[PDB]
């Protein structure tokens, strides 16, 4: 019963982001307490939007990286 | 002759540093949907 | 003989509790000691149904769980 149940608290709360062809297509994972933009939780969402569009953003503006390909990590409040 | 030892006692203080407390235990982003949309995540997703 | 012996006085004096779907069919374990109402121990049995009834209860009140599931844990008299 403890796998299940931190399975399903994990994702319940929780958020994998992917991009292009990376091994295991997972690129970090934030919780979607830390995404919102208001004070409901469901605003998680948009606040992912603008994450997409920011990673994105900065793979257009720095190329030149081993991979067209960053991280992701939210340590704390960042 | 005069006592040369006073009832005067020497004084130490208390390192007392405060910073800044912290934010409490913000709610489970469970129990956030419940009170906010009153409806669990698993009949907000069965739509 | 000492497994035996040890499962059996287990099996005498302890009851696992369980609810609905759950991997492996037990939240907790309570003795049968710490769940009379009364002072012959038979009234353990009484003692178990408000625990049923309170469980759910409280499931019936919080809903918002992972699973509409909790644990179940006696340490010390509780």
């Amino acid at each position: 019963m403890a796998m299940e149940q931190m399975t399903k608290f994990l994702k319940e709360s929780t958020y994998t982001f992917t991009g292009d062809d990376v091994d295991g297509d997972t690129v970090g994972v934030i919780p979607k307490n830390m995404m919102q933009v208001n004070s409901d939780p469901k605003s998680w969402e948009q606040g992912r939007d603008i994450l997409e569009e920011a990673r994105k953003g900065i793979i257009a503006s720095n190329p030149w990286i081993t991979n067209k390909q960053l991280t992701m990590y939210s340590q704390g409040d960042s | 002759h005069k006592q040369k030892v006073t009832q005067e006692l020497p004084e130490s203080t208390s390192f007392d540093v405060k910073g800044i407390e912290q934010e409490a235990t913000a709610k489970p982003f469970a129990k956030d949907f419940w009170e906010t949309h009153g409806e669990t995540l698993d009949e907000y997703n069965s739509r």
